[PDB]
């Protein structure tokens, strides 16, 4: 059969020994019929009162039966079982697969049931079955085989399928299984009789290990609903997305709309939040009705119109190249589209992260693409050709000048505007003939012009920006701008063009403005 | 064989530590890799009733096509007994003219490691796009890159370099994990010799060229020492420059005076307004010129502190680093001069490569790069057998204008 996977308890701690709650004699009844049908499968084996351990066993009749259906409360055990390696805690993204013929699935029913478990480890595994008539004592068991409910079933019963598998799966490389769970994934290119025959090898060298599953007759058929998609032999999609027509809307309904809105971006381009996410502001309760706004309808009306007509992802053709087109939605706003053949989508996505109060274009741009990157690679283990709407020579003098290091790999200008800039660069030399404003909230120049202006409820760091707005206000084209503040310094060197904090972009708003502007630092006192 | 009992440090437990996402060519180099490792018995796959796990990179070899696999046992190391005879920091070596490093990573693979510390040693080779478990596995024998290797195989090491070491006493060699640093102040050409007998010499009792097979020249090491401009005439904005580095400066060397060269200050001038120097403040910024021709004095190093590193991006293809223990005590400051990652990681192990030489240990990085990015493409430039520890920041624009 299987081979046997040890198992140990944490160290320092004892198995577990908690009474059994008190049972009813119809329950008891059942339970006691289940028990026996199992000792007759070896799954459990009654023990001697040589075992001092104990967890509590109830019974349940599941929605449909009036059978009754055993439960075993582990949780004890659990605290006290070894950790063991995680369970598959990463899947498949539907962009990642290639195309098949056919595909199936196969639910294995009673898995755990189907997996012996550490001889040594058994003993653990001890419940009780209460006697009806009290002088006459209760019945002592212990499992032989994978507990449903136990911590380390799910582990060990991948680990175990998947040596079952091996062998078939070097006999059949034409053929492709994802494990998941209790379902077995098969895809192949064979046709349609073909596939429908290995599938039923497949069975037969899994029955061989006792493993059961679905016939033809009763096997689930693509499509796939899983993990919230559609999977087609051939296209993928996130299953239905329908948006209600309320005339009244509470903070919650907002929330469960972006997030489905949130949710339909890697796959329907043009999705937009912005407005719904606005509804949100200032919301003391989550059953608060917020009344939506001229602009937040529009969204909501563009949103639908883009989800009626439904769009399907094709799968990666690993033969052809990846490549990933980025464009510039709004300030904030990035979205691409990983395609191999033009247009025809793997995969789509926004990007909004904003990596700090201040920051530009190109800087977000690019944190875009090592977004892209990562994603990639984990999909499809190799980085896309990227087509960018931002010039090498715009992109190089940024990067050049910009402290942090940074990489982006092979791209490909295009025009598809709008086209990333920088809206201003700060002088590298004084300028000559440009007046020169220290700042301090005020200004003194070198033309005797001065302004003490006195703010009210600023901060230290955002009054130092105040003179630097203040004297870019004031002065001409041609700006020398002297400051003492080594944060205003940061923050304008960095050459952002667009902030969370209004100020920053006003003054933004005046750089932009200027001819040349040159900034410089100088110690305090 | 015999194994040595080996025990993590009192109380800990054994790493978890997550796999970073790899290219399908780094994974089938790996797969190919531990294939063979598993034939030949140095690794076995393993159950799930093992619960840790150990980064696993492919890197390539400089000057040979084929890939190295480098397992990061970084939180391993860190979690091992310490050793308790030990082959102390040859400081000969710092000063040796030349010196070549050799992988010799190879050795360890003869040794078996103890079975129950086998488990700590367990890594996994992802799976493109999660379709598959993820090959787990763990050593059987030493690993190259943990610290307890070295050690372990300390013994079978001096005995194999005994005859070589008195045949050529005129030879430094130090051995730093999987790497031996063998030093020298031959001729050029010399060295190459000397070095390839030792390779045979190795070779007889059972090592390819690291740092590009190529060389190394510890003696032409030098301080990179604070600079002033040096200038013609001088404009306003030149000496408030000059006043921001001197100020700064004048934490670390307290001698520097700035009060003269204050003085030309005065008044709400012309940023662009020339300036002469007067003779007071001519006098002053030669005594502050003085002063930083060297590197400040009292700074010693402490083996029991980490050694710091921190590096700036200058530009153009130029970076300023720094090695110190202490905040402005600098044990050492250097320069280095592709794309800007590729750099970053060339200095980077350059600059590992003289923390180990100078005092046998690795440096803590600092590095101005975002995470993903490093993580994403570090291992294509990467090629020493050792990983530093390292921590990620954002450069204050001043202390860049501080160097170079
Ligand atoms: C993740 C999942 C449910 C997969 C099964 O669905 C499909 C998977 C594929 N193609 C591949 S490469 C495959 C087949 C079995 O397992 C894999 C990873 C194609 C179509 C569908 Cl409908």
């Amino acid at each position: 059969p299987i081979e046997t996977v040890p198992v140990k308890l944490k160290p320092g701690m004892d198995g577990p020994k908690v009474k059994q709650w008190p049972l009813t004699e119809e329950k008891i009844k059942a339970l006691v019929e289940i028990c026996t049908e199992m000792e007759k499968e070896g799954k459990i084996s009654k023990i001697g009162p040589e075992n001092p351990y104990n967890t509590p066993v109830f019974a349940i009749k599941k929605k449909d039966s009036t059978k009754w259906r055993k439960l075993v409360d582990f949780r004890e055990l659990n605290k006290r079982t070894q950790d063991f390696w995680e369970v598959q805690l990463g899947i498949p993204h539907p962009a990642g697969l290639k195309k098949k013929k056919s595909a199936t699935v196969l639910d294995v029913g009673d898995a755990y049931f189907s997996v012996p478990l550490d001889e040594d480890f058994r003993k653990y595994t001890a419940f009780t079955i209460p006697s009806i008539n009290n002088e006459t004592p209760g019945i002592r068991y212990q499992y032989n085989v994978l507990p449903q409910g136990w911590k380390g079933s799910p582990a060990i019963f991948q680990s175990s399928m998947t040596k079952i598998l091996e062998p078939f799966r070097k006999q059949n490389p034409d053929i492709v299984i994802y494990q998941y769970m209790d379902d077995l994934y098969v895809g192949s290119d064979l046709e349609i009789g073909q596939h429908r025959t290995k599938i039923e090898e497949l069975r037969q060298h899994l029955l061989r290990w006792g493993l059961t599953t679905p016939d033809k007759k009763h096997q689930k058929e693509p499509p796939f609903l899983w993990m919230g998609y559609e999977l087609h032999p051939d296209k993928w999609t996130v299953q239905p997305i329908v948006l209600p027509e309320k005339d009244s809307w509470t903070v919650n309904d907002i929330q469960k709309l972006v997030g489905k809105l949130n949710w339909a971006s890697q796959i329907y381009p043009g999705i937009k939040v912005r407005q719904l996410c606005k509804l949100l502001r200032g919301t003391k309760a989550l059953t608060e009705v917020i009344p939506l706004t001229e602009e937040a309808e529009l969204e909501l009306a563009e949103n639908r119109e883009i989800l009626k007509e439904p769009v399907h992802g094709v799968y990666y053709d690993p033969s052809k190249d990846l490549i990933a087109e980025i464009q510039k939605q709004g300030q904030g706003q990035w979205t691409y589209q990983i395609y191999q053949e033009p247009f025809k989508n793997l995969k789509t996505g926004k990007y909004a992260r904003m990596r700090g109060a201040h920051t530009n274009d190109v800087k977000q741009l690019t944190e875009a693409v090592q977004k892209i990157t990562t994603e990639s690679i984990v999909i499809w283990g190799k980085t896309p050709k990227f087509k960018l709407p931002i010039q090498k020579e715009t992109w190089e003098t940024w990067w050049t000048e910009y402290w942090q290091a940074t990489w982006i790999p092979e791209w490909e200008f295009v025009n598809t505007p709008p086209l990333v800039k920088l809206w201003y660069q700060l002088e590298k030399e004084p300028i000559v003939g440009a007046e020169t404003f220290y700042v301090d909230a005020g200004y003194v120049t070198n033309r005797g012009r001065q302004k003490v202006v006195t703010l009210t409820d600023t901060t230290n760091q955002k009054t130092e920006l105040q003179a630097i707005y203040l004297a870019l206000q004031d002065s001409g084209l041609e700006v020398n701008i002297v400051t003492d503040s080594q944060y205003a310094l940061g923050i304008i060197q960095a050459q952002p063009d667009q902030s969370e904090s209004e100020l920053v972009n006003q003054i933004i708003e005046q750089l932009i403005k200027k001819e040349k502007v040159y900034l410089a630092w100088v110690p305090a006192h | 064989i015999e194994t040595v009992p080996v025990k993590l440090k009192p109380g800990m437990d054994g790493p978890k530590v997550k796999q970073w996402p790899l290219t399908e060519e780094k994974i089938k180099a790996l797969v190919e890799i531990c294939t063979e490792m598993e034939k030949e018995g140095k690794i076995s796959k393993i159950g799930p009733e093992n619960p840790y796990n150990t980064p696993v990179f492919a890197i390539k070899k400089k000057d040979s096509t084929k890939w190295r696999k480098l397992v990061d046992f970084r939180e391993l190391n860190k979690r091992t007994q310490d050793f308790w005879l030990g082959i102390p920091h040859p400081a000969g070596l710092k000063k040796k003219k030349s010196a070549t490093v050799l992988d010799v990573g190879d050795a360890y693979f003869s040794v078996p490691l103890d079975e129950d510390f086998r488990k700590y040693t367990a890594f996994t080779i992802p799976s493109i796009n999660n379709e598959t478990p993820g090959i787990r596995y763990q050593y059987n024998v030493l690993p190259q890159g943990w610290k307890g290797s070295p050690a372990i195989f300390q013994s079978s090491m001096t005995k194999i370099l005994e005859p070589f070491r008195k045949q050529n006493p005129d030879i430094v060699i130090y051995q730093y994990m999987d790497d031996l640093y063998v030093g020298s102040d031959l001729e050029i050409g010399q060295h190459r010799t000397k070095i390839e007998e030792l390779r045979q010499h190795l070779l007889r009792w059972g090592p390819p060229f690291l740092w590009m097979g190529y060389e190394l020249h510890p003696d032409k090491w030098t301080v990179q020492p604070i600079v002033l401009p040096e200038k013609d005439s001088w404009t306003v904005n030149d000496i408030q420059k000059l006043v921001g580095k001197l100020n700064w400066a004048s934490q670390i060397y307290p001698g520097i005076k700035v009060r003269q060269l204050c003085k030309l200050l005065r008044g709400t001038k012309a940023l662009t307004e020339v300036i002469p120097l007067t003779e007071e403040a001519e006098l002053e910024l030669a005594e502050n010129r003085e002063i930083l021709k060297e590197p400040v004095h009292g700074v010693y190093y402490d083996p029991s502190k980490d050694l710091i590193a921190e590096i700036q991006k200058q530009g153009q293809g130029q970076w300023t680093y720094q090695i110190y223990q202490e905040p402005f005590k600098n044990l050492k400051t250097g320069k280095y001069a592709t794309n800007d990652v590729k750099q970053l990681t060339e200095a980077v192990q350059k600059i590992t490569t003289e923390s180990i030489v100078i005092w046998g240990k690795t440096p803590k990085f600092k590095l101005p790069i975002q995470k993903e990015t490093w993580e994403t493409w570090w291992t294509e430039y990467w090629q020493a057998t050792w990983i530093p520890e390292w921590e990620f920041v954002n450069t204050p624009p001043l202390v860049k204008l501080w160097y170079q």
